């Protein structure tokens, strides 16, 4: 950003904006790690 | 707690946790039951299992 | 024998996982590679080691 330069790390994965990262492949991220780390929702 | 030396072992919870409810997942309670032995396997031969 | 269970459950040791709930906890792509570590154990089809 132009506060002067200004350098701020996105800590997270969810600071990647739309077009770069979009909900749709988020909500994949959790289908494939929903597939990978064997979670079934309770009854 | 002697898991190798009882019958019915983890995978038998494992599956059974998040099986869905219904009289067909009773039958896969029924059917993995069946047992490992050299008649066992000609008779599931005979009949097309 | 019902009086010594919560005997067992007072301490506060922890098992740890065994083989065979060790052997569970894999999708079936993923039972091929090398991050799957009991694959040393899983010897015969018909028995178990």
């Amino acid at each position: 950003t132009h506060c002067v330069a200004l350098c701020t790390p996105r800590i997270v994965i969810g600071n990647l904006p739309d077009g770069l990262a979009p909900g749709p492949f988020h909500e994949l991220r959790t289908w494939e790690i929903m597939e990978h780390m064997r979670l079934r929702p309770p009854p | 707690a002697h898991e190798y030396h009882n019958w019915l072992r983890s995978p038998f919870s494992r599956y059974s946790a998040t099986c869905p409810n219904v009289l067909h997942s009773v039958m896969t309670l029924a059917a993995m039951l069946y047992k490992i032995s050299p008649v066992s396997l000609v008779l599931q031969t005979k009949a097309h299992i | 024998a019902a009086r010594r269970i919560p005997h067992f459950y007072r301490v506060r040791r922890e098992v740890p996982r065994t083989v065979n709930e060790m052997k569970q906890d894999f999708v079936v792509t993923d039972f091929y590679k090398v991050g799957n570590i009991t694959l040393y154990t899983e010897l015969h089809p018909f028995f178990d080691f």
